[PDB]
Protein backbone atom coordinates (compact mmCIF):
# COMPACT_ATOMS: atom_id res chain seq x y z
CA UNK A 1 0.00 0.00 0.00
CA UNK A 2 0.96 3.58 -0.78
CA UNK A 3 -0.88 6.84 -0.21
CA UNK A 4 -0.83 10.58 -0.25
CA UNK A 5 -2.66 13.44 1.45
CA UNK A 6 -2.35 17.13 0.64
CA UNK A 7 -3.60 20.62 1.53
CA UNK A 8 -3.31 23.06 -1.40
CA UNK A 9 -2.89 26.85 -1.53
CA UNK A 10 -6.74 27.24 -1.92
CA UNK A 11 -7.33 25.32 1.38
CA UNK A 12 -8.54 22.09 -0.29
CA UNK A 13 -7.79 18.66 1.14
CA UNK A 14 -7.49 15.41 -0.83
CA UNK A 15 -6.42 11.83 -0.18
CA UNK A 16 -5.46 8.82 -2.30
CA UNK A 17 -4.38 5.25 -1.71
CA UNK A 18 -3.26 2.39 -3.96
CA UNK A 19 -2.17 -1.16 -3.22
CA UNK A 20 -1.49 -4.69 -4.31
CA UNK A 21 -2.91 -6.01 -1.00
CA UNK A 22 -0.96 -8.60 0.99
CA UNK A 23 1.62 -11.13 -0.16
CA UNK A 24 -0.06 -14.58 -0.61
CA UNK A 25 -3.57 -12.97 -0.33
CA UNK A 26 -6.66 -15.10 -0.99
CA UNK A 27 -7.91 -13.97 -4.42
CA UNK A 28 -10.98 -11.71 -4.13
CA UNK A 29 -10.20 -10.26 -0.69
CA UNK A 30 -10.86 -6.51 -0.45
CA UNK A 31 -9.08 -4.62 2.30
CA UNK A 32 -9.83 -1.07 3.41
CA UNK A 33 -7.79 0.60 0.64
CA UNK A 34 -10.53 1.09 -1.98
CA UNK A 35 -13.13 1.69 0.75
CA UNK A 36 -14.05 5.31 1.42
CA UNK A 37 -13.76 6.00 5.15
CA UNK A 38 -11.64 2.90 5.84
CA UNK A 39 -8.45 3.36 3.77
CA UNK A 40 -8.97 6.84 2.38
CA UNK A 41 -11.04 9.91 3.34
CA UNK A 42 -10.95 13.67 2.75
CA UNK A 43 -13.20 16.50 3.85
CA UNK A 44 -12.24 20.18 3.84
CA UNK A 45 -14.15 20.59 7.15
CA UNK A 46 -11.70 18.24 8.93
CA UNK A 47 -8.92 16.07 7.53
CA UNK A 48 -7.44 14.05 4.72
CA UNK A 49 -6.30 10.50 5.68
CA UNK A 50 -4.65 7.55 3.93
CA UNK A 51 -4.12 4.25 5.81
CA UNK A 52 -1.87 1.18 5.75
CA UNK A 53 -1.89 -2.05 7.88
CA UNK A 54 -4.10 -4.98 8.96
CA UNK A 55 -6.88 -4.61 6.40
CA UNK A 56 -9.83 -6.13 8.22
CA UNK A 57 -9.25 -3.97 11.33
CA UNK A 58 -9.15 -0.65 9.42
CA UNK A 59 -12.53 -1.63 7.84
CA UNK A 60 -14.13 -2.65 11.14
CA UNK A 61 -12.85 0.56 12.81
CA UNK A 62 -13.63 2.83 9.77
CA UNK A 63 -10.22 4.28 10.67
CA UNK A 64 -9.93 7.14 8.14
CA UNK A 65 -13.46 8.52 8.81
CA UNK A 66 -13.03 7.89 12.57
CA UNK A 67 -10.11 10.40 12.58
CA UNK A 68 -12.48 12.94 10.95
CA UNK A 69 -15.40 12.24 13.30
CA UNK A 70 -13.24 12.32 16.44
CA UNK A 71 -12.00 15.77 15.36
CA UNK A 72 -15.31 17.17 14.01
CA UNK A 73 -17.74 15.75 16.63
CA UNK A 74 -15.38 14.82 19.50
CA UNK A 75 -13.29 18.02 19.32
CA UNK A 76 -10.02 16.03 19.43
CA UNK A 77 -6.87 17.54 17.93
CA UNK A 78 -5.41 15.77 14.89
CA UNK A 79 -2.65 14.35 17.14
CA UNK A 80 -5.15 13.10 19.77
CA UNK A 81 -7.45 11.53 17.14
CA UNK A 82 -4.45 9.77 15.51
CA UNK A 83 -3.18 8.50 18.91
CA UNK A 84 -6.67 7.22 19.77
CA UNK A 85 -7.24 5.39 16.46
CA UNK A 86 -3.74 4.01 15.75
CA UNK A 87 -2.35 3.39 19.25
CA UNK A 88 -5.57 2.37 21.10
CA UNK A 89 -8.49 1.33 18.89
CA UNK A 90 -6.61 -0.59 16.15
CA UNK A 91 -4.57 -2.74 18.61
CA UNK A 92 -7.77 -3.47 20.63
CA UNK A 93 -9.17 -5.21 17.47
CA UNK A 94 -5.84 -7.03 16.86
CA UNK A 95 -4.65 -4.56 14.18
CA UNK A 96 -1.18 -3.24 13.20
CA UNK A 97 -0.48 -0.31 10.89
CA UNK A 98 -0.50 3.44 10.47
CA UNK A 99 -1.76 6.35 8.53
CA UNK A 100 -0.92 9.78 7.23
CA UNK A 101 -3.21 12.74 7.90
CA UNK A 102 -3.38 16.48 7.25
CA UNK A 103 -6.06 18.68 8.81
CA UNK A 104 -7.58 21.79 7.26
CA UNK A 105 -5.19 23.98 9.38
CA UNK A 106 -2.16 22.17 7.82
CA UNK A 107 -1.22 20.06 10.86
CA UNK A 108 0.33 16.77 9.76
CA UNK A 109 0.47 13.40 11.55
CA UNK A 110 2.12 10.12 10.54
CA UNK A 111 1.21 7.70 13.34
CA UNK A 112 2.03 4.00 13.19
CA UNK A 113 2.18 1.09 15.69
CA UNK A 114 4.42 -1.11 13.45
CA UNK A 115 8.22 -1.48 13.41
CA UNK A 116 8.23 0.79 10.35
CA UNK A 117 6.28 2.93 7.91
CA UNK A 118 7.88 4.27 4.73
CA UNK A 119 6.88 7.94 4.87
CA UNK A 120 7.73 11.49 3.95
CA UNK A 121 6.18 14.93 4.20
CA UNK A 122 6.89 18.58 3.65
CA UNK A 123 5.40 22.04 3.58
CA UNK A 124 5.46 23.80 0.15
CA UNK A 125 8.75 25.78 -0.16
CA UNK A 126 10.47 23.71 2.58
CA UNK A 127 12.89 20.70 2.68
CA UNK A 128 11.05 17.33 2.99
CA UNK A 129 11.31 14.98 5.99
CA UNK A 130 11.64 11.20 5.40
CA UNK A 131 11.51 8.14 7.62
CA UNK A 132 11.28 4.36 7.82
CA UNK A 133 11.65 3.27 11.46
CA UNK A 134 10.16 4.52 14.79
CA UNK B 1 0.52 26.39 4.64
CA UNK B 2 0.24 23.99 1.65
CA UNK B 3 1.66 20.57 2.58
CA UNK B 4 1.92 16.96 1.37
CA UNK B 5 2.48 13.67 3.16
CA UNK B 6 3.04 10.30 1.50
CA UNK B 7 3.54 6.74 2.66
CA UNK B 8 4.79 3.52 1.11
CA UNK B 9 3.33 1.06 3.63
CA UNK B 10 3.49 0.14 7.34
CA UNK B 11 4.74 -3.20 8.71
CA UNK B 12 7.70 -5.23 9.92
CA UNK B 13 10.78 -3.40 8.48
CA UNK B 14 13.95 -4.87 10.12
CA UNK B 15 17.18 -2.79 10.31
CA UNK B 16 19.44 -5.82 11.15
CA UNK B 17 18.34 -7.24 7.74
CA UNK B 18 18.92 -3.87 5.95
CA UNK B 19 22.06 -2.04 4.67
CA UNK B 20 22.20 1.76 4.62
CA UNK B 21 22.41 1.73 0.77
CA UNK B 22 19.20 -0.40 0.67
CA UNK B 23 17.42 2.02 3.04
CA UNK B 24 18.65 5.00 0.98
CA UNK B 25 16.92 3.67 -2.15
CA UNK B 26 13.58 3.96 -0.26
CA UNK B 27 14.48 7.37 1.24
CA UNK B 28 15.56 8.72 -2.20
CA UNK B 29 12.31 7.48 -3.82
CA UNK B 30 10.13 9.00 -1.05
CA UNK B 31 12.10 12.27 -1.11
CA UNK B 32 11.78 12.62 -4.92
CA UNK B 33 7.99 12.02 -4.83
CA UNK B 34 7.33 14.39 -1.90
CA UNK B 35 9.51 17.08 -3.69
CA UNK B 36 7.41 16.65 -6.88
CA UNK B 37 4.22 17.16 -4.80
CA UNK B 38 5.72 20.16 -2.95
CA UNK B 39 6.64 21.81 -6.29
CA UNK B 40 3.11 21.16 -7.67
CA UNK B 41 1.53 22.66 -4.50
CA UNK B 42 3.88 25.72 -4.67
CA UNK B 43 2.81 26.16 -8.35
CA UNK B 44 -0.91 26.29 -7.32
CA UNK B 45 -1.82 22.74 -8.45
CA UNK B 46 -4.90 21.26 -6.72
CA UNK B 47 -4.66 18.91 -3.74
CA UNK B 48 -6.56 16.35 -5.83
CA UNK B 49 -4.00 16.55 -8.68
CA UNK B 50 -1.12 16.42 -6.17
CA UNK B 51 -2.31 13.25 -4.38
CA UNK B 52 -3.17 11.64 -7.71
CA UNK B 53 0.33 12.33 -9.07
CA UNK B 54 2.12 11.29 -5.86
CA UNK B 55 0.23 7.98 -5.79
CA UNK B 56 0.81 7.48 -9.54
CA UNK B 57 4.57 7.87 -8.86
CA UNK B 58 4.43 5.42 -5.91
CA UNK B 59 2.60 3.00 -8.26
CA UNK B 60 5.33 3.44 -10.90
CA UNK B 61 8.14 2.92 -8.36
CA UNK B 62 8.84 -0.85 -8.08
CA UNK B 63 9.99 -0.43 -4.42
CA UNK B 64 6.39 0.08 -3.25
CA UNK B 65 3.44 -2.36 -3.17
CA UNK B 66 1.10 -0.54 -5.58
CA UNK B 67 1.12 -0.67 -9.39
CA UNK B 68 4.57 -1.83 -10.55
CA UNK B 69 5.99 -3.80 -7.59
CA UNK B 70 2.56 -5.07 -6.46
CA UNK B 71 2.73 -8.15 -4.19
CA UNK B 72 1.61 -11.56 -5.47
CA UNK B 73 -1.63 -13.34 -4.41
CA UNK B 74 -1.82 -17.04 -3.31
CA UNK B 75 -2.20 -17.82 -7.09
CA UNK B 76 0.91 -15.80 -8.21
CA UNK B 77 -1.48 -13.15 -9.69
CA UNK B 78 -1.82 -9.39 -8.93
CA UNK B 79 -5.04 -7.82 -7.69
CA UNK B 80 -4.83 -4.02 -7.32
CA UNK B 81 -7.06 -1.53 -5.53
CA UNK B 82 -7.12 2.28 -5.24
CA UNK B 83 -9.22 5.19 -3.99
CA UNK B 84 -9.17 8.94 -4.26
CA UNK B 85 -11.30 11.52 -2.47
CA UNK B 86 -11.76 15.25 -3.03
CA UNK B 87 -12.37 17.02 0.30
CA UNK B 88 -13.95 20.04 -1.46
CA UNK B 89 -16.79 18.23 -3.27
CA UNK B 90 -16.71 15.04 -1.13
CA UNK B 91 -16.59 13.13 -4.41
CA UNK B 92 -14.62 9.87 -4.43
CA UNK B 93 -13.65 7.11 -6.81
CA UNK B 94 -12.33 3.64 -6.18
CA UNK B 95 -11.48 0.42 -7.98
CA UNK B 96 -10.89 -2.99 -6.38
CA UNK B 97 -9.59 -6.24 -7.77
CA UNK B 98 -8.21 -4.96 -11.08
CA UNK B 99 -5.33 -6.68 -12.85
CA UNK B 100 -5.14 -5.01 -16.33
CA UNK B 101 -4.86 -1.28 -15.38
CA UNK B 102 -1.33 0.11 -15.05
CA UNK B 103 -2.32 2.93 -12.64
CA UNK B 104 -5.26 2.03 -10.39
CA UNK B 105 -5.36 5.55 -8.86
CA UNK B 106 -5.99 6.95 -12.37
CA UNK B 107 -8.82 4.46 -12.87
CA UNK B 108 -10.24 5.49 -9.45
CA UNK B 109 -10.15 9.14 -10.55
CA UNK B 110 -11.89 8.10 -13.82
CA UNK B 111 -14.73 6.44 -11.87
CA UNK B 112 -15.09 9.65 -9.81
CA UNK B 113 -15.06 12.06 -12.79
CA UNK B 114 -16.76 10.04 -15.56
CA UNK B 115 -19.48 8.17 -13.68
CA UNK B 116 -21.95 8.83 -10.89
CA UNK B 117 -20.45 5.89 -8.96
CA UNK B 118 -17.86 5.74 -6.24
CA UNK B 119 -16.69 2.13 -6.47
CA UNK B 120 -16.26 -0.40 -9.25
CA UNK B 121 -14.75 -3.90 -9.09
CA UNK B 122 -12.95 -6.42 -11.23
CA UNK B 123 -13.67 -6.86 -14.91
CA UNK B 124 -16.59 -4.39 -14.78
CA UNK B 125 -14.19 -1.69 -13.47
CA UNK B 126 -11.63 -2.59 -16.17
CA UNK B 127 -14.31 -2.50 -18.92
CA UNK B 128 -15.51 0.93 -17.68
CA UNK B 129 -11.90 2.25 -17.94
CA UNK B 130 -11.18 0.61 -21.31
CA UNK B 131 -14.47 1.97 -22.80
CA UNK B 132 -13.04 5.46 -21.87
CA UNK B 133 -9.64 5.00 -23.58
CA UNK B 134 -7.61 3.79 -20.60
CA UNK B 135 -5.05 1.22 -21.88
CA UNK B 136 -5.32 -2.56 -21.12
CA UNK B 137 -1.91 -3.75 -19.90
CA UNK B 138 -0.55 -7.25 -19.70
CA UNK B 139 -1.37 -8.52 -16.20
CA UNK B 140 2.40 -9.41 -15.66
CA UNK B 141 4.01 -5.87 -16.01
CA UNK B 142 3.67 -5.48 -12.18
CA UNK B 143 5.81 -8.53 -11.37
CA UNK B 144 9.25 -8.13 -9.68
CA UNK B 145 11.82 -10.72 -8.40
CA UNK B 146 11.87 -9.19 -4.87
CA UNK B 147 8.07 -9.55 -4.45
CA UNK B 148 8.15 -13.14 -5.92
CA UNK B 149 10.87 -14.12 -3.37
CA UNK B 150 8.75 -12.60 -0.56
CA UNK B 151 5.82 -14.77 -1.81
CA UNK B 152 8.10 -17.90 -1.61
CA UNK B 153 9.15 -16.90 1.97
CA UNK B 154 5.48 -16.21 3.04
CA UNK B 155 4.56 -19.81 2.03
CA UNK B 156 7.52 -21.27 4.05
CA UNK C 1 -33.17 -5.67 28.44
CA UNK C 2 -35.90 -4.90 25.82
CA UNK C 3 -35.13 -6.79 22.67
CA UNK C 4 -36.31 -5.38 19.32
CA UNK C 5 -36.04 -5.86 15.55
CA UNK C 6 -36.52 -3.56 12.59
CA UNK C 7 -36.43 -4.51 8.90
CA UNK C 8 -36.66 -2.70 5.59
CA UNK C 9 -37.30 -3.70 2.01
CA UNK C 10 -36.00 -0.56 0.34
CA UNK C 11 -36.64 3.21 0.15
CA UNK C 12 -37.75 5.08 -2.98
CA UNK C 13 -40.65 6.39 -5.08
CA UNK C 14 -43.76 4.43 -3.95
CA UNK C 15 -47.02 6.34 -4.74
CA UNK C 16 -50.60 5.35 -3.66
CA UNK C 17 -51.78 6.29 -7.21
CA UNK C 18 -49.59 3.41 -8.55
CA UNK C 19 -50.80 0.77 -6.06
CA UNK C 20 -53.88 -1.32 -5.23
CA UNK C 21 -54.60 -2.31 -1.63
CA UNK C 22 -54.03 -5.98 -2.58
CA UNK C 23 -50.54 -5.02 -3.99
CA UNK C 24 -49.76 -3.12 -0.74
CA UNK C 25 -51.01 -6.05 1.37
CA UNK C 26 -48.52 -8.47 -0.25
CA UNK C 27 -45.70 -6.21 1.04
CA UNK C 28 -47.33 -5.67 4.48
CA UNK C 29 -47.92 -9.43 4.91
CA UNK C 30 -44.31 -10.29 3.97
CA UNK C 31 -42.82 -7.63 6.28
CA UNK C 32 -45.14 -8.66 9.14
CA UNK C 33 -44.21 -12.37 8.77
CA UNK C 34 -40.44 -11.65 8.77
CA UNK C 35 -40.53 -9.22 11.73
CA UNK C 36 -42.71 -11.77 13.65
CA UNK C 37 -40.09 -14.49 13.05
CA UNK C 38 -37.39 -12.10 14.31
CA UNK C 39 -39.46 -11.17 17.39
CA UNK C 40 -40.06 -14.83 18.22
CA UNK C 41 -36.34 -15.62 17.85
CA UNK C 42 -35.37 -12.65 20.09
CA UNK C 43 -37.99 -13.70 22.72
CA UNK C 44 -36.44 -17.21 22.68
CA UNK C 45 -32.92 -15.84 23.39
CA UNK C 46 -31.47 -16.00 19.88
CA UNK C 47 -28.62 -13.57 19.18
CA UNK C 48 -29.10 -10.28 17.38
CA UNK C 49 -26.56 -11.56 14.84
CA UNK C 50 -28.58 -14.71 14.09
CA UNK C 51 -31.83 -12.71 14.00
CA UNK C 52 -30.62 -10.13 11.45
CA UNK C 53 -29.06 -12.95 9.36
CA UNK C 54 -32.35 -14.90 9.28
CA UNK C 55 -34.47 -11.79 8.62
CA UNK C 56 -32.30 -10.79 5.68
CA UNK C 57 -32.25 -14.39 4.43
CA UNK C 58 -36.09 -14.29 4.42
CA UNK C 59 -36.11 -10.91 2.61
CA UNK C 60 -33.70 -12.44 0.05
CA UNK C 61 -36.00 -15.46 -0.41
CA UNK C 62 -39.05 -13.20 -0.80
CA UNK C 63 -39.38 -12.33 -4.51
CA UNK C 64 -41.09 -8.97 -3.64
CA UNK C 65 -37.76 -7.51 -2.45
CA UNK C 66 -34.66 -6.61 -4.42
CA UNK C 67 -32.18 -8.96 -2.76
CA UNK C 68 -31.63 -12.64 -3.51
CA UNK C 69 -34.66 -14.05 -5.37
CA UNK C 70 -36.27 -10.98 -6.98
CA UNK C 71 -32.96 -9.15 -7.53
CA UNK C 72 -33.09 -6.50 -10.22
CA UNK C 73 -31.40 -7.03 -13.56
CA UNK C 74 -28.22 -5.22 -14.61
CA UNK C 75 -27.79 -3.51 -18.01
CA UNK C 76 -26.51 -6.90 -19.29
CA UNK C 77 -29.64 -8.83 -18.03
CA UNK C 78 -27.44 -10.35 -15.28
CA UNK C 79 -27.79 -10.30 -11.50
CA UNK C 80 -24.97 -8.98 -9.27
CA UNK C 81 -25.68 -9.31 -5.56
CA UNK C 82 -24.06 -7.81 -2.47
CA UNK C 83 -24.52 -8.18 1.29
CA UNK C 84 -22.99 -7.25 4.64
CA UNK C 85 -23.47 -8.27 8.24
CA UNK C 86 -21.89 -6.76 11.37
CA UNK C 87 -21.80 -7.92 15.01
CA UNK C 88 -21.87 -5.00 17.45
CA UNK C 89 -20.41 -7.16 20.27
CA UNK C 90 -17.12 -8.13 18.56
CA UNK C 91 -17.21 -5.49 15.75
CA UNK C 92 -16.58 -8.35 13.32
CA UNK C 93 -18.17 -7.92 9.89
CA UNK C 94 -18.44 -9.87 6.69
CA UNK C 95 -19.43 -8.77 3.22
CA UNK C 96 -19.61 -9.96 -0.35
CA UNK C 97 -20.07 -7.96 -3.52
CA UNK C 98 -20.60 -8.81 -7.13
CA UNK C 99 -21.70 -12.42 -6.54
CA UNK C 100 -24.06 -14.24 -8.94
CA UNK C 101 -23.81 -17.93 -7.95
CA UNK C 102 -24.71 -17.79 -4.22
CA UNK C 103 -28.43 -18.15 -3.38
CA UNK C 104 -28.22 -16.13 -0.14
CA UNK C 105 -25.59 -13.38 -0.16
CA UNK C 106 -26.16 -12.57 3.53
CA UNK C 107 -25.16 -16.17 4.36
CA UNK C 108 -22.02 -15.76 2.26
CA UNK C 109 -21.30 -12.51 4.15
CA UNK C 110 -21.78 -14.37 7.45
CA UNK C 111 -19.37 -17.06 6.16
CA UNK C 112 -16.71 -14.38 5.44
CA UNK C 113 -17.34 -13.01 8.97
CA UNK C 114 -17.23 -16.36 10.84
CA UNK C 115 -14.97 -18.59 8.70
CA UNK C 116 -12.20 -16.22 7.45
CA UNK C 117 -9.77 -13.58 8.71
CA UNK C 118 -11.28 -11.12 6.20
CA UNK C 119 -14.16 -8.65 6.11
CA UNK C 120 -14.92 -8.34 2.39
CA UNK C 121 -14.65 -10.56 -0.68
CA UNK C 122 -15.76 -9.93 -4.26
CA UNK C 123 -16.83 -11.81 -7.36
CA UNK C 124 -15.43 -15.21 -8.28
CA UNK C 125 -12.93 -15.16 -5.37
CA UNK C 126 -15.81 -14.71 -2.93
CA UNK C 127 -17.77 -17.49 -4.62
CA UNK C 128 -14.79 -19.85 -4.65
CA UNK C 129 -14.17 -19.19 -0.90
CA UNK C 130 -17.87 -19.96 -0.21
CA UNK C 131 -17.83 -23.12 -2.34
CA UNK C 132 -14.64 -24.30 -0.51
CA UNK C 133 -16.70 -23.99 2.74
CA UNK C 134 -19.50 -26.12 1.22
CA UNK C 135 -21.93 -23.40 0.14
CA UNK C 136 -23.97 -24.55 -2.90
CA UNK C 137 -23.40 -23.09 -6.37
CA UNK C 138 -26.60 -21.85 -8.03
CA UNK C 139 -27.33 -20.44 -11.48
CA UNK C 140 -27.96 -16.65 -11.41
CA UNK C 141 -31.18 -17.49 -13.33
CA UNK C 142 -32.72 -18.56 -9.98
CA UNK C 143 -32.99 -14.85 -9.00
CA UNK C 144 -34.96 -13.86 -12.10
CA UNK C 145 -38.64 -12.81 -11.77
CA UNK C 146 -41.11 -11.60 -14.44
CA UNK C 147 -41.82 -8.41 -12.38
CA UNK C 148 -38.15 -7.31 -12.35
CA UNK C 149 -37.59 -8.32 -16.01
CA UNK C 150 -40.63 -6.23 -17.03
CA UNK C 151 -39.13 -3.27 -15.05
CA UNK C 152 -35.85 -3.67 -17.02
CA UNK C 153 -37.83 -3.77 -20.32
CA UNK C 154 -39.90 -0.64 -19.38
CA UNK C 155 -36.63 1.24 -18.65
CA UNK C 156 -35.08 0.53 -22.09
CA UNK C 157 -35.58 0.12 -25.86
CA UNK C 158 -35.51 -3.27 -27.64
CA UNK C 159 -33.19 -4.22 -30.49
CA UNK D 1 -32.02 -3.48 -0.97
CA UNK D 2 -33.25 -5.07 2.24
CA UNK D 3 -31.95 -5.00 5.75
CA UNK D 4 -32.41 -5.78 9.43
CA UNK D 5 -31.18 -4.47 12.76
CA UNK D 6 -31.73 -6.02 16.18
CA UNK D 7 -30.99 -5.71 19.88
CA UNK D 8 -31.08 -9.06 21.75
CA UNK D 9 -31.86 -9.96 25.36
CA UNK D 10 -28.06 -10.09 26.11
CA UNK D 11 -27.77 -6.38 25.04
CA UNK D 12 -26.04 -7.09 21.69
CA UNK D 13 -26.64 -5.12 18.51
CA UNK D 14 -26.34 -6.42 14.94
CA UNK D 15 -27.07 -5.22 11.40
CA UNK D 16 -27.33 -6.80 7.97
CA UNK D 17 -28.04 -5.58 4.43
CA UNK D 18 -28.50 -7.39 1.12
CA UNK D 19 -29.20 -6.09 -2.39
CA UNK D 20 -29.41 -6.63 -6.10
CA UNK D 21 -28.42 -2.98 -6.76
CA UNK D 22 -30.31 -0.85 -9.32
CA UNK D 23 -32.31 -1.92 -12.42
CA UNK D 24 -30.10 -1.37 -15.44
CA UNK D 25 -26.95 -0.92 -13.30
CA UNK D 26 -23.55 -1.01 -15.02
CA UNK D 27 -21.91 -4.38 -14.19
CA UNK D 28 -19.18 -4.02 -11.55
CA UNK D 29 -20.69 -1.06 -9.67
CA UNK D 30 -20.65 -1.47 -5.86
CA UNK D 31 -23.01 0.79 -3.99
CA UNK D 32 -22.95 1.50 -0.27
CA UNK D 33 -24.66 -1.82 0.78
CA UNK D 34 -21.78 -4.32 1.18
CA UNK D 35 -19.57 -1.59 2.68
CA UNK D 36 -19.11 -1.43 6.45
CA UNK D 37 -19.99 2.04 7.67
CA UNK D 38 -21.90 3.05 4.54
CA UNK D 39 -24.78 0.55 4.19
CA UNK D 40 -24.35 -1.52 7.35
CA UNK D 41 -22.82 -0.87 10.81
CA UNK D 42 -23.24 -2.16 14.36
CA UNK D 43 -21.49 -1.33 17.61
CA UNK D 44 -22.84 -2.17 21.07
CA UNK D 45 -21.44 1.25 22.25
CA UNK D 46 -23.88 3.12 19.96
CA UNK D 47 -26.19 1.76 17.25
CA UNK D 48 -27.02 -0.82 14.59
CA UNK D 49 -27.88 0.67 11.16
CA UNK D 50 -28.98 -0.70 7.78
CA UNK D 51 -29.37 1.75 4.89
CA UNK D 52 -31.19 1.94 1.54
CA UNK D 53 -31.03 4.70 -1.17
CA UNK D 54 -28.70 6.83 -3.42
CA UNK D 55 -25.71 4.52 -3.37
CA UNK D 56 -22.97 7.05 -4.07
CA UNK D 57 -24.16 9.54 -1.37
CA UNK D 58 -24.37 6.99 1.48
CA UNK D 59 -20.72 6.03 0.74
CA UNK D 60 -19.45 9.62 0.45
CA UNK D 61 -21.21 10.56 3.71
CA UNK D 62 -20.53 7.15 5.41
CA UNK D 63 -24.13 7.35 6.55
CA UNK D 64 -24.34 4.29 8.83
CA UNK D 65 -21.15 5.12 10.77
CA UNK D 66 -22.05 8.82 10.82
CA UNK D 67 -25.21 7.95 12.88
CA UNK D 68 -22.97 6.07 15.32
CA UNK D 69 -20.32 8.84 15.53
CA UNK D 70 -22.92 11.60 15.95
CA UNK D 71 -24.35 9.65 18.93
CA UNK D 72 -21.06 8.44 20.46
CA UNK D 73 -18.87 11.53 19.93
CA UNK D 74 -21.49 14.26 19.37
CA UNK D 75 -23.93 13.12 22.13
CA UNK D 76 -26.94 13.27 19.74
CA UNK D 77 -29.96 11.08 20.49
CA UNK D 78 -30.83 8.44 17.93
CA UNK D 79 -33.69 10.62 16.66
CA UNK D 80 -31.41 13.69 16.36
CA UNK D 81 -28.64 11.74 14.57
CA UNK D 82 -31.17 10.19 12.15
CA UNK D 83 -32.73 13.62 11.35
CA UNK D 84 -29.23 15.13 10.83
CA UNK D 85 -28.05 12.39 8.47
CA UNK D 86 -31.23 11.49 6.54
CA UNK D 87 -33.11 14.82 6.43
CA UNK D 88 -30.14 17.32 6.26
CA UNK D 89 -26.76 15.85 5.23
CA UNK D 90 -27.92 13.31 2.64
CA UNK D 91 -30.23 15.77 0.77
CA UNK D 92 -27.41 18.41 0.88
CA UNK D 93 -25.31 15.94 -1.23
CA UNK D 94 -28.31 15.06 -3.47
CA UNK D 95 -28.96 11.69 -1.75
CA UNK D 96 -32.36 9.98 -1.53
CA UNK D 97 -33.05 7.08 0.79
CA UNK D 98 -33.51 6.02 4.38
CA UNK D 99 -32.31 3.67 7.08
CA UNK D 100 -33.33 1.64 10.06
CA UNK D 101 -31.52 1.96 13.38
CA UNK D 102 -31.67 0.64 16.91
CA UNK D 103 -29.49 2.06 19.67
CA UNK D 104 -27.99 0.24 22.67
CA UNK D 105 -30.89 1.59 24.84
CA UNK D 106 -33.52 -0.04 22.51
CA UNK D 107 -34.74 3.11 20.76
CA UNK D 108 -35.78 2.46 17.14
CA UNK D 109 -35.79 4.89 14.20
CA UNK D 110 -36.88 4.35 10.59
CA UNK D 111 -36.07 7.70 8.88
CA UNK D 112 -36.44 8.21 5.12
CA UNK D 113 -36.50 11.25 2.82
CA UNK D 114 -38.22 9.32 -0.05
CA UNK D 115 -41.96 8.92 -0.82
CA UNK D 116 -41.84 5.48 0.83
CA UNK D 117 -39.76 2.85 2.57
CA UNK D 118 -40.99 -0.73 3.02
CA UNK D 119 -40.42 -1.27 6.72
CA UNK D 120 -41.49 -3.01 9.91
CA UNK D 121 -40.42 -3.22 13.52
CA UNK D 122 -41.41 -4.68 16.84
CA UNK D 123 -40.29 -5.18 20.40
CA UNK D 124 -39.93 -8.79 21.59
CA UNK D 125 -43.32 -9.69 23.14
CA UNK D 126 -45.20 -6.82 21.44
CA UNK D 127 -47.27 -6.53 18.20
CA UNK D 128 -45.31 -5.53 15.08
CA UNK D 129 -45.80 -2.26 13.16
CA UNK D 130 -45.52 -2.09 9.36
CA UNK D 131 -45.33 0.83 6.90
CA UNK D 132 -44.83 1.81 3.25
CA UNK D 133 -45.67 5.54 3.00
CA UNK D 134 -44.82 8.59 5.18
CL1 LIG E 1 5.31 -4.55 12.72
CL1 LIG F 1 8.52 20.75 5.73
CL1 LIG G 1 13.91 6.43 10.14
CL1 LIG H 1 -38.71 9.20 -3.62
CL1 LIG I 1 -48.04 3.15 5.43
NA1 LIG J 1 4.92 0.56 -7.19
NA1 LIG K 1 -35.84 -11.25 -2.51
Amino acid sequence: TVGAVALDLDGNLAAATSTGGMTNKLPGVVGPWPLVGAGCYANNASVAVSCTGTGEVFIRALAAYDIAALMDYGGLSLAEACERVVMEKLPALGGSGGLIAIDHEGNVALPFNTEGMYRAWGYAGDTPTTGIYR
Amino acid sequence: KAVIAIHGGAGAISRAQMSLQQELRYIEALSAIVETGQKMLEAGESALDVVTEAVRLLEECPLFNAGIGAVFTRDETHELDACVMDGNTLKAGAVAGVSHLRNPVLAARLVMEQSPHVMMIGEGAENFAFARGMERVSPEIFSTSLRYEQLLAARK
